[PDB]
């Protein structure tokens, strides 16, 4: 929201599904993929821009099911 | 919805209240219709207190702002025309054919009236600077407005 | 891409030709079906050339026979089975445009639309472009020039001018689409193209008709408007091909364009620039538009334009070739649009030299001399101010101006001071001047 | 930065396969050498090209040499020497060479070798799983790294494309793969007057024999081959070098890789 | 360093052919070097001497360096295992600027596999800090390249130890 909707980001971008990812990813890296927004070929951010900042600098830690 | 009413008459920024009304707008989508008007009535106000009236004709030719038209919208279209036309006489016609639907006190009133004085200010002076001593009712016949409010509006300014 | 397996290049040798005689006028499909199976057999086997053939041999086929919508269909089922080999659709793809440019037909535009779908489903950079562009400038030539097909070929280039370009081949692409752009009469995407492909230069130092046509076709997409010195920006642009091809009627009417234009452009210091780096120059000398740049350049001189329409109006009727000319102001509207503008023009810049020479000037005398009434002079002097062009002053009651800022007393004992200085220094110079001459003239 | 821009003659150095040199050259250049009209637009430009030709044709060459129209400098690394440790925190080592070729912006990335001994020994599927694949990843994610503002791209000059992670072939992924094999006859043929250019002996201009005995031979192994020729005119002493003296050197750089192989 | 070896030629022996055909690759680029520059042929520098020990590598290259009456500079592999970082790529380098600040010299590299691993990656190790010694010395094999001088010679037991890295036209070809 700060830069305004990820500066007129789509509809279907909802981070409920790359925010639940129990993978720490500090605010920084919160704040660093919201400006991993910098794909220019659009006016506009899709979940795609999302799914890459994610995807970037990121550790694979799952596996909640056994605990539950 | 709040936190863009909240900014709007904290008026220090307007692109915040523009997202806040864009969100509470698309919360509302075609759930509750009163809070839905009056959420894309304050996003469009807001908008063209930017000062850029260009991105409203897209923002009303979208989907879901034809979907709530209503005369309210068309006349907060007319009024962002008015600002095209940086006519302050148009956005003083526009008030006047839908004064009932832009009466409310509550931030549409008092916005209108900001803008009014802005648009006022600023006719004043563009049209100032050659002048070193011009007549009174010359500066009226070009803003097209009488003489009272004229002399008013330039004295509340240099006050 | 991937390894042969089994090759059938003796089969194919031993049927294919045997197979079109089988079906010489194609009424047969048990034939196109079976070379199907084989070139799928081959397609398992991974064998790039084999398929390539056959779907060869199979376009060579429709053409002879001459069935139009077979062959549209096939074509579709051929690039859609399974992608088959890329090498051999591409293939398939230049075969079928070396045969659509042959036969004018009337569903040829359909042959043309139905490539056009195979080849955009993606594929493009890769695997063979300059088909699609190709069939793109077909259609353009087909339909004769429209919006759609121009709006078409306007969306169509960007990929394969950046991804592969010809130095040749890719640019007269871009110029044959912009024409058409500017004949639709599209203004902002048009500007929009011109100012993303005139970025690739340095090529035109060895051009033959390139850089004047597209510099030909953006003088009207500028003038259209409201541009002024870009325009004699890239006239002077268009002048100095002549400089290395010598033809004597389009340089001496590029010289009188330019020399208009640059005159006429709005007053900046950049403008200043570029009429002091015309002026003087050599070639120039012999035409009438020498006497109008000499005259409406420098020296701050009364730019009266109702006597200049006559002491260097003599372009708009008969000059040298005057056919720059008649393209500026003798056309009717947009020649008399350019008569305004220079009309203003003259007006504004009798107004700037006013400013560096009269302080205050009456309102008759500056409506006297720019030819206009009290109203409108006063409007003119409005709009200069706003631009923040002129230092002006006005009591309109009393209807008298003043261009000069109010001395603040500081600076003002200030310049007295540099004054007193410059004196002092006067005397140092002159007391040692006349002791040192009067030392020479008393030795005797 | 170990090799820069400045360079010989590679371009005419090379000799075999100049259609393939310039159909490289069309696919890399333009994105590098105006990447800005790639944002103007809205496109993505490709971050490389693969390289086949095990021995063969030299991919290094190619490497240098098509950086005559680009300015560049290319630079040479190993994909071990870029995993170092098998974390997936070996993705610091490539932030560093990268940062290195942002400092060097005109700069290109060449593979050394990423399929190691894609003829034979241990592939991609075995030895190290993943791990290879997993770092080639890395740099694919750094497709973001500003190509619009960044002159770098990245070739891929592995020796048999067989075991390449197909996962790493798909749009937005090194995309673009030029076919090098052995050269042919005409290649060779050009690759040994190129070699024979430096030499200037009696001996004759009898290629085609040359070519008919070492057909299939390496441009490396023809350079070889050429230096050969050199030594054995020089273990005899003689300031001569005659075409018995190419037949010699092709029987023994033949006969050398028959038993090697 | 040793400033000058003094052991002869005719002490070795065996290997005649050996010996005599790594001669004609670096003893004739050393005193008839004016020979390969006429001739247009840059001599190849890298020689690897693969062979069990006891099989006079170590006495062969000082004979050929006397020979050649040029620098001689011997190094010694096995130690050049060193923890601290970038240590041996450092040893290396000097090295390499010694034997150019000093003639046309004969660098005597010992224990090739030591230096250079067949790519072998295991659980317990991989070659991860050697591969950076081993890729310097790649980078200084083409540093002598123009003027050709400064030989590198290369002993070891096993020669199938070494990936296809080393082994090239301008780097290690002459594997005796
Ligand atoms: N076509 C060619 N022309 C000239 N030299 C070549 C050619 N191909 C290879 N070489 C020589 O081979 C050497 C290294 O080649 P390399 O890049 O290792 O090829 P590959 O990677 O296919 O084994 C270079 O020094 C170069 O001189
Ligand atoms: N041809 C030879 N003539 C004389 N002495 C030899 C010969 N080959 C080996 N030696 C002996 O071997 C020793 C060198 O061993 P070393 O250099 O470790 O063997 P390698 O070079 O095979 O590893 C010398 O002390 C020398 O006495």
């Amino acid at each position: 929201s700060k830069m305004n909707l990820s500066e007129e980001v789509d509809l279907e971008d909802y981070v409920a599904r790359p925010d639940k990812i129990s993978g720490a990813d500090i605010n920084s890296i919160c704040q660093e993929s919201g400006m991993l927004a910098v794909r220019e070929n659009r006016y506009i951010v899709l979940a795609k821009d999302f799914e890459k900042a994610y995807k970037t600098v990121i550790k694979k830690d799952e596996q909640e099911h056994e605990f539950y | 919805m709040q936190s863009g009413i909240i900014h709007a008459a904290e008026e220090k920024d307007w692109k915040t209240a523009y997202s806040y009304f864009y969100e509470a707008f698309e919360g509302y989508d075609s759930i509750d219709s009163p809070k839905a008007i009056t959420s894309l009535k304050y996003m469009l106000l807001c908008k063209i207190m930017l000062n850029t009236p260009e991105d409203v004709q897209a923002l009303v030719s979208g989907k879901l702002a034809l979907r709530y038209a209503g005369r309210q919208t068309e006349a907060l279209k007319c009024v962002a025309q008015a600002s095209k036309n940086r006519s302050l006489a148009d956005f003083e016609k526009a008030l006047t054919d839908y004064r009932a639907e832009l009466r409310d006190d509550p931030i549409i009133s008092t916005h209108l009236a900001k803008l009014y004085d802005n648009l006022l200010e600023q006719n004043l002076i563009r049209v100032i600077e050659p002048f070193s001593r011009v007549q009174i009712e010359h500066i009226s016949s070009l803003i097209k407005l009488s003489k009272a409010d004229v002399e008013r509006k330039l004295s509340q300014m240099i006050l | 891409i991937v390894k042969m397996e089994v090759d059938y290049s003796a089969t194919v040798d031993q049927r294919l030709p045997e197979c079109a005689k089988l079906a010489k006028e194609g009424r047969l499909q048990e034939v196109i079906e079976t070379l199907l199976s084989l070139e799928k057999q081959t397609r398992t086997a991974s064998d790039m050339v084999s398929t390539s053939r056959i779907l060869v041999a199979v376009v060579k086929m429709c053409y002879e026979a001459k069935e139009w919508d077979l062959l549209n269909e096939n074509i579709m089922l051929l690039s859609k089975r399974r992608s088959q080999l890329k090498q051999a659709v591409a293939k398939m793809v230049q075969q079928c445009c070396t045969y659509v440019e042959e036969i004018t037909d009337l569903p040829i535009k359909l042959r043309l639309i139905d490539t056009l779908r195979m080849v955009t489903e993606g594929k493009i950079y890769v695997e063979i472009e300059r088909a699609r562009l190709t069939k793109t400038l077909a259609t353009i030539k087909e339909q004769n020039g429209d919006v759609k097909e121009a709006a078409s070929i306007l969306q169509e280039l960007q990929v394969e001018t950046y991804g592969s370009m010809e130095k040749k081949e890719r640019v007269e692409f871009i110029l044959e689409q912009m024409r058409l752009c500017l004949a639709v009469k599209d203004y902002i995407r048009t500007q929009i193209i011109s100012k993303k492909i005139n970025t690739k230069f340095f090529q035109e130092e060895n051009t033959e008709k390139l850089k004047l046509k597209y510099y030909n076709l953006m003088i009207q997409l500028d003038q259209h408007e409201g541009s002024y010195l870009s325009i004699c920006k890239h006239y002077r642009a268009i002048y100095d091909t002549p400089c290395i091809q010598a033809e004597s009627e389009k340089w001496q009417q590029a010289l009188k364009s330019v020399v208009l234009y640059v005159i006429l452009a709005p007053f900046d210091n950049e403008q200043s620039d570029l009429v002091h780096r015309i002026s003087g120059d050599k070639k120039l000398e012999e035409i009438p538009k020498y006497k109008d740049l000499l005259k409406l350049f420098t020296t701050m001189e009364l730019m009266r334009w109702s006597t200049l329409v006559e002491d260097y109006g003599m372009e708009l009727r008969k000059g040298s070739l005057e056919s720059p000319a008649t393209d500026v102001f003798g056309s009717t509207e947009e020649g008399e649009k350019r008569w305004k503008d220079l009309k203003n023009r003259v007006v504004e810049h009798n107004i700037r030299i006013m400013a560096k020479y009269y302080t205050r000037i009456t309102m008759k005398r500056m409506a006297q001399l720019l030819d206009l009434s009290v109203d409108e002079s006063e409007a003119f002097l409005s709009n200069l101010v706003v631009n923040k062009t002129i230092f002006a002053k006005v009591d309109r009651l009393a209807g008298i101006i003043n261009f000069q800022r109010p001395k603040d007393p500081n600076n003002l004992l200030n310049d007295w001071s540099q004054k007193l200085n410059s004196l002092m220094s006067l005397v140092n110079k002159t007391t040692h001047l006349i002791a040192k001459e009067e030392m020479i003239h008393n030795l005797q | 930065m170990s090799h820069e821009d400045p360079g010989n003659v590679s371009y005419s150095e090379i000799g075999g396969l100049s259609e393939q040199i310039r159909e490289l050259r069309e696919v890399i250049e333009l994105p590098l050498t105006n990447p800005e009209l790639f944002q103007r637009v809205g496109i993505i430009p490709p971050k490389g090209c693969l390289l086949y030709g095990p021995p063969g044709t030299g991919k290094t060459l190619l490497a240098r040499a098509v950086a005559s129209q680009l300015d560049c400098n290319f630079l040479k690394v190993v994909s071990s020497s870029i995993v170092d440790k098998y974390i997936g925190e070996s993705a610091r080592l490539i932030r560093e060479m990268f940062n290195y070729a942002r400092d060097h912006q005109p700069c290109i990335i060449f593979m050394d070798e990423i399929d190691a001994i894609g003829g034979r020994r241990f592939s991609e599927a075995t030895s190290a799983d993943r791990e290879i694949q997993r770092t080639l990843m890395e740099l694919l994610n750094q497709m973001d790294g500003f190509d619009t503002l960044h002159r770098v791209k990245m070739i891929m000059a592995t020796n048999r494309p067989d075991t390449l992670d197909p996962a790493l072939l798909r749009p937005g992924r090194l995309d673009r793969k030029i076919h090098i094999d052995l050269p042919n006859e005409q290649a060779r043929l050009d690759i040994l007057k190129i070699h024979a250019g430096p030499i200037t002996k009696h001996g004759e201009i009898d290629y085609e024999a040359i070519v008919k005995l070492s057909d299939g031979f390496n441009g490396a192994d023809l350079r070889n081959v050429c230096t050969e020729a050199g030594m054995f005119a020089i273990r005899a002493d003689h300031d001569f070098v005659v075409q018995e003296d190419f037949m010699k050197a092709v029987r023994k750089v033949a006969d050398s890789k028959k038993l090697e192989s | 360093v040793d400033e000058r070896p003094t052991e002869q030629y005719s002490d070795i022996g065996g290997l005649d052919k050996q010996i005599q055909e790594l001669v004609e690759a670096i003893v004739l680029p050393m005193n008839h070097k004016e020979k390969f520059e006429n001739l247009g042929i840059q001599p190849p520098k890298g020689v690897l001497m693969y062979g069990p020990p006891g099989t006079g590598k170590t006495l062969l290259a000082r004979a050929c360096a006397a020979q050649t009456k040029a620098t001689f500079l011997k190094l010694a592999g096995p130690q050049l295992v060193q923890m601290f970082i970038g240590d041996g790529a450092k040893l290396v380098r000097d090295a390499f600027a010694l034997a150019k600040e000093k003639a046309p010299s004969i660098i005597f590299i010992d224990e090739l596999d030591a230096i250079g691993t067949k790519r072998f990656d295991s659980e317990k190790a991989g070659d991860r800090e050697v591969q950076r010694t081993m890729l310097e010395l790649l980078n200084q094999l083409d540093g002598f390249q123009p003027n050709t001088q400064v030989k590198v010679i290369a002993a070891t037991n096993r020669v199938d130890i070494l990936d296809p890295a080393l082994l090239r036209s301008g780097r290690l070809d002459r594997k005796i």
